[PDB]
């Protein structure tokens, strides 16, 4: 009689590597301190 | 038992498309209006001695 190759268990002479590719990053903009909070840190505002 | 056949190889991706081009890259303006002026003007000083 004939066959499917799937009733024939399979054994792999193959080496296996799983490489994955470095996924997307997104880098927001991102301060300690903004320049309105390093101006506002003065006690007196001379212009004001 | 039988040996796995050749399994689909990954292919290399399509690549990202770049349009080339000039920019001008614009930022808020912090700088204030400067421009010339002129004072006209009169020292008055009274003295009591």
């Amino acid at each position: 009689h004939q066959l499917s190759r799937a009733d024939v268990t399979t054994v792999s002479t193959f080496i296996d590597l799983n490489i994955t590719m470095l996924e997307d990053h997104e880098f927001v903009p991102l301060e300690v301190y903004t320049r309105h909070e390093i101006k506002d840190s003065g006690l007196l505002d001379y212009t004001e | 038992v039988q040996f796995e056949q050749p399994r689909r190889c990954p292919t290399r991706p399509e690549g990202q498309n770049y349009t080339e081009g000039i920019a001008v890259v614009f930022k808020e303006n912090i700088a204030p209006y400067k421009f010339k002026a002129t004072m006209y003007y009169k020292d008055v000083t009274v003295s009591q001695v």
